DNA sequence: ATTTTATTGCATTCCAGT
DNA sequence: ACTGGAATGCAATAAAAT
């Protein structure tokens, strides 16, 4: 366990510019982020998660 | 214990073992207007043996749950 | 201590086979 | 029209990087 790789400024200035632009994914998404990403379609499906869950987090104390 | 309380768990392993050994047939459920499944039967076996009840969709995740945890063995 | 990747246990939704 | 099964979602959670 593990190691946990931290994606670089390329890698996410295009996930975070994605998100931006539609919150969840789609398949034709995965496919196409994931050849310029260089990464795995699983790792984009998990970012998504947190990346959202990252915002509801946001949307809690007063 | 979680869910699926080890006293089910056995149900499901006969469930298993007892409608297929490896899976196997095709489609031989319906003659009448009696369509089964193998879930469905798994949740029936799981009714009369544990009286506990849990649906079709219980069976499918549990399934895909277990396979996920043999692949990562 | 908080933030950023990654996994696990269920359910819920999407895709076909018959 | 029925189904089982894959993909996907989400909450909880873990642990490296910051």
């Amino acid at each position: 366990r593990k190691k946990r790789i931290p994606y670089s400024k390329g890698q996410l200035r295009e996930l975070e510019r994605e998100y931006a632009a539609n919150k969840f994914i789609t398949k034709d998404k995965r496919r196409k982020i994931s050849a310029a990403t260089s990464l795995s379609e699983r790792q984009i499906t998990i970012w998504f998660q947190n990346r959202r869950v990252k915002e509801k987090k946001v949307l809690a104390k007063v | 214990e979680g869910v699926w309380s080890p006293d089910i768990e056995q149900s499901f392993q006969e469930a298993l073992a007892i409608y297929p050994p490896c899976g196997r047939r095709k489609i031989i459920l319906s003659d009448e207007g009696k369509m089964y499944g193998r879930n469905e039967l798994i949740a029936r076996y799981i009714k009369l043996r544990t009286g506990k009840t849990r649906t079709r969709k219980q069976v499918s995740s549990h399934i895909q749950v277990l396979a996920r945890r043999k692949a990562r063995e």
